[PDB]
């Protein structure tokens, strides 16, 4: 049970597959964000909390969106680019990815003390959007792109260069690897989820056709977010268990969850371009505001 | 980093039972940022695995070279 | 009896107007050549208002200007570096009108309230207080001018216009003759005699120290809206509801001539001159402003800067800069 | 130049203080009041120079109402001051049906009030603004019913008379003047003596109101 | 009834002029003042104060 096998298999299929579709995620991606900042660039009137969490989830998107051409040059042929721009690169990857998901707790904290808490709950509303936010979505962010700083090195294999993270006796990779689980969707998804069911809780029974159409809309929310992020993190967790040693099976399995992983995280990276279609082109008011900026 | 397009050593656990008569063909992998992996075909099956090097009879060989 | 000879004399009025009509201005106008189109650039923005924005008025020095909204914040700004002088806030909320004495000392504010506010700015402690409230009418104020640092004329909504004395809080004279509400009153350049316009379509030319009318000018369909003189003193231009704008004549009691578009449908808010009396401004319903030609009734430029209905004009002592304020809650000058 | 600075900091001064009076006025609720036949101000202003401001408290919440039957002008020249309004109050007297207008004979008190219902609610201006209804002279009501049929206004009913359904069908006359039923709500309030319920209920449309539009702000529709 | 009467006649006995003449003022004053006007003639950057 102890025959080695070769990844030669999944480079075969991960360099074709993977630059299209970071390409087209490229495109798409960039100009939904310039189209929203733009939009938010052009409104002289007062912002609201939620202009605001939108500004710094477009940022988010933006700071995502800039990498991927790296990773692509990275899967399509070797690396070039050396040992700075490579810890950069890494540095710029972490932060944007937990940046654009805590983002999204902090927008469902909002919008359930707006709705629940209508009447009492106005100066909490904007404490949790002034000063909060910073030592909210942000520093567990840049404190959490330490080990990147610390270790993360560009290493010849075979003829081509790796920008690639290298750790010491193959344990630090089991424990960043149920970090990357815990923070991707425990720390955001619980907040996130009762949040969302229980303003829906809270919208069901009226007859209103505004509140019909706001419980439409925080049901698709829900859905395309877990649709999102649960797969990718199944496929992470199967993957830290077979390295682990938990379950025993043959190389063949590995490769299945390679797999797995590579497809579900390719289809994962859309979160950058569904979110300004779904926190910013489904509102009247941005709808409205838009099109004041356009003419 | 990506999960998907990461870097993986192929030989890992290596064990420390294999006998030395069941060493049919000797090949050593060149791969860095991992531990030393040798490749050597067993006669049983012919199939390869990768141990580790304190064994008496691995450090024979590794003195014999 | 009495309707009779009043149409008799209605009669002879008109006859006489036809008769003294002889030419109109356009046809003896042509001759001139028109002027350019005017493209004119904005140069400052003042931010600062939370709602609605009612009404503005430059100073004498062509500098400071002040502003009222719904808010309940009757702005002084400084137009020059954009800083803001004062900030004075108002027992009431809902004003429709606003003032700036010519020397600079007093600021006018009226509204639903039917009380005329004048605000003392300069005074000994450095702040503003009130200095008086002027009550009596039994309408909603609509305009407020002042003549000088003693009176100030007002145009109320109970179809009657009032000169008051400051020092007495007590009304001088009352101008009644109106129809419906009065919505629009300018001072002529020597602040003798001042013109009104009403509801029911007609400008009335008035006299301060005789306090009685002199003459009636019609021809409009609808609601007057705003009104203002010639730099000269000798004709006045009007604007109503219906999209259109006219150009009085004093001496000759009779229309010189009229502004008109096919693709105007919406009415005009305020209308304004230029320092030599040849750009007519006018602040129009949908968001846009016109600069017509007061010789020629031809377009000559648009100043489209505003995100809603422009609510309020002026243009400066020296013709220097033009001031538009919407209810956007933003002033914008334009040069 | 301690002058320019002066100014500058004078500018920042009261440019703070109106940010500060801009935000502690937001949080507060402003009504409109109206009323047909007798001004619709007797009740509401007991229970709780040209128009009448009238501030109250119930629950920490602080409510202004505007009352605006002193202004005697034309209705479309003002208006549109009142534009972004919480909600409007109309107060209906539901013992009318059988006077008759004081000016005229020929026009019925509650065609007068239903048409200027019909005129408020259908306004340009007040599109998103909900409208308060209050049902006043119950027990007034309750014992004209029955020496008085309902029948000289609403010739084309056909009911019992009976307190119950007249007011049912009253309140549905009422309610079906809107023309914009998605985009504004109606509610209906029989007005009791005890004054306690009154307030309650305006506080739950108020609240209702102030979800609605936190509905739309937050961009979740 | 009789005020309206009253003011109508002593409104009507008033002096007029031919329309011709004050047009011919209006644009003689018109052209008088072309000289002094920033808005027809734009000021140079050097002297505008915006
Ligand atoms: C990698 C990181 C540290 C780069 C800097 C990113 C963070 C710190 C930057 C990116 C975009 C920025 C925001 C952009 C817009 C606004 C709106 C403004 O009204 C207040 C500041 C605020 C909210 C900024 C705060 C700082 C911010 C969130």
């Amino acid at each position: 049970m102890k025959e080695p096998c070769f990844r030669e298999e999944n480079a075969n299929f991960n360099k074709i597959f993977l630059p299209t579709i970071y390409s087209i995620i490229f495109l798409t991606g960039i100009v939904g964000n310039g189209l929203v900042i733009l939009v938010m660039g052009y409104q002289k009137k007062l912002r609201s909390m939620t202009d605001k969490y939108r500004l710094h989830l477009s940022v988010a998107d933006l700071l995502f969106v800039i990498t991927l051409p790296f990773w692509a040059v990275d899967a399509v042929a070797n690396w070039y680019f050396g040992n700075f721009l490579c810890k950069a690169v890494h540095v710029i990857y972490t932060v944007s990815l937990y940046s654009s998901v805590l983002i999204l707790a902090f927008i469902s904290l909002d919008r359930y003390l707006a709705i629940v808490h209508a009447t009492n709950s106005q100066r909490p509303r904007k404490l949790l959007a002034e000063k909060v936010v910073y030592v909210g979505v942000w520093i567990p962010a840049l404190l959490l792109t330490i080990p990147d700083f610390i270790f993360a090195n560009v290493s010849e294999a075979d003829d081509r260069y790796i920008c690639d993270r290298f750790y010491p006796n193959d344990l630090w990779v089991v424990v960043f690897q149920f970090q990357h689980i815990m923070v991707g969707l425990i720390l955001p998804g619980i907040v996130i989820l009762s949040c969302y069911c229980i303003i829906i809780s809270k919208l069901s029974h009226s007859k209103g056709h505004q509140k019909r159409k706001a419980l439409k809309t925080t049901v698709i929310l829900i859905l395309a977010f877990f649709a999102c992020w649960l797969p990718y993190y199944i496929g992470i967790s199967i993957d830290s268990f077979i390295l682990l040693e938990i379950i025993k099976q043959g190389c063949e399995f590995e490769n299945t969850v390679h797999k797995w992983i590579s497809i579900t995280e390719a289809l994962a990276f859309f979160h950058c371009c569904l979110n300004p279609i779904l926190y910013a082109f489904l509102g009247a008011k941005f709808k409205t505001s838009a099109q004041h900026a356009l003419t | 980093k990506p999960v998907s397009l990461s870097y993986r050593c192929p030989c890992r656990f290596f064990e420390s039972h294999v006998a030395r008569a069941n060493v049919k063909h000797l090949k050593i992998l060149n791969t860095p940022n991992c531990a030393l992996q040798i490749v050597a075909r067993l006669k049983n099956n012919n199939r390869q695995v990768c141990i580790d090097p304190k064994l008496k009879w691995i450090q024979e060989y590794l003195e014999k070279a | 009896q009495l309707r009779q000879e009043a149409e008799q004399l209605k009669n002879q009025i008109r006859d006489a107007r036809k008769a003294c009509a002889d030419a109109t201005l356009s046809q003896i106008t042509n001759n001139i050549d028109p002027v350019g189109r005017i493209q004119m650039r904005t140069r400052r923005t003042l931010r600062g208002h939370l709602a609605k924005i009612y009404a503005m008025h430059w100073g004498t020095d062509s500098r400071l200007l002040v502003s009222a909204s719904q808010d309940g914040k009757l702005i002084i700004w400084d137009s020059y570096t954009t800083n803001k002088v004062h900030a004075i806030p108002l027992r009431s909320s809902w004003v429709m009108t606003c003032a700036y004495a010519p020397s600079g000392n007093y600021v006018a504010c009226g509204g639903l309230d039917n009380i005329c506010s004048i605000y003392n700015l300069k005074t000994r402690e450095g702040n503003v207080r009130v200095s008086r409230e002027l009550a009596g009418h039994t309408g909603y104020l609509s305009c407020c001018r002042f003549l000088d640092d003693n009176q100030i004329v007002t145009s109320s909504g109970d179809t009657t216009c009032a000169l008051w004395d400051i020092e007495t809080g007590q009304q001088t004279t009352t101008f009644t003759g109106h129809t419906g509400d009065v919505m629009s009153l300018s001072l002529a350049p020597d602040t003798r005699l001042f013109v009104s316009g009403a509801c029911d379509a007609s400008a009335k030319l008035w006299d301060v120290r005789e306090g009685m009318c002199r003459q009636t000018f019609t021809g409009h369909e609808s609601d007057i809206n705003a009104i203002c003189f010639f730099p000269n003193g000798n004709a006045f231009a009007t604007g109503s509801d219906d999209a259109t704008c006219r150009l009085f004549d004093l001496r000759a009691d009779q229309e010189l001539m009229t502004y008109s578009h096919d693709n105007i449908i919406c009415g005009i808010t305020s209308v304004s001159f230029s320092k030599s009396g040849r750009l007519l401004l006018a602040g129009y319903d949908d968001f846009n402003c016109n600069v017509w030609d007061a010789l020629k009734a031809d377009r000559a430029g648009v100043l489209a800067g505003h995100d809603n209905r422009v609510s309020c004009l002026g243009v400066t002592d020296d013709g220097m800069a033009v001031a538009t304020g919407s209810w956007d809650s933003f002033l914008k000058i334009w040069n | 130049s301690a002058e320019d600075k002066a100014a500058v900091e004078r500018s920042k001064m009261i440019d703070r203080n109106l940010r500060e009076d801009g935000e502690k006025a937001a949080r507060e609720v402003k009504l409109l009041l109206l009323g047909a036949g007798e001004s619709g101000k007797c009740t509401i202003v007991k229970q709780m120079t040209g128009i009448v401001e009238t501030h109250f408290t119930f629950k920490d919440l602080h409510f202004k109402m505007f009352d605006v039957t002193a202004q005697r002008s034309e209705r479309k020249k003002w208006i549109h001051c009142f534009e972004g309004v919480t909600a409007i109050i109309f107060c209906v007297a539901l013992s009318d049906y059988d006077l008759v207008l004081a000016e005229d004979e020929e026009m019925n008190r509650m065609h007068a009030s239903m048409k200027l219902f019909d005129s408020i609610c259908n306004n340009k201006w007040f599109t998103d603004t909900s409208i308060i209804l209050f049902l006043n002279k119950k027990d007034l009501f309750e014992e004209k019913i029955k020496k008085s049929p309902l029948t000289i206004c609403y010739p084309e009913y056909a009911g019992s008379n009976t307190y119950e359904e007249a007011a049912a069908y009253i309140q549905c006359q009422f309610e079906d003047l809107n023309k914009r039923k998605d985009t504004k709500e109606i509610y209906t309030h029989f007005t009791c003596s005890t004054d306690t319920k009154n307030v309650q209920f305006v506080f739950d449309a108020v609240t209702d109101v102030i979800i609605k539009n936190n509905l739309k702000d937050c961009g979740l529709f | 009834a009789r005020k309206l009467v009253e003011q109508l006649k002593m409104e009507a006995n008033i002096d007029r002029i031919k329309v011709s003449k004050a047009a011919a003022d209006l644009m003689a004053y018109c052209e008088a003042h072309a000289k002094e006007d920033p808005l027809l003639t734009p000021v140079p950057a050097s002297e505008n104060p915006f």
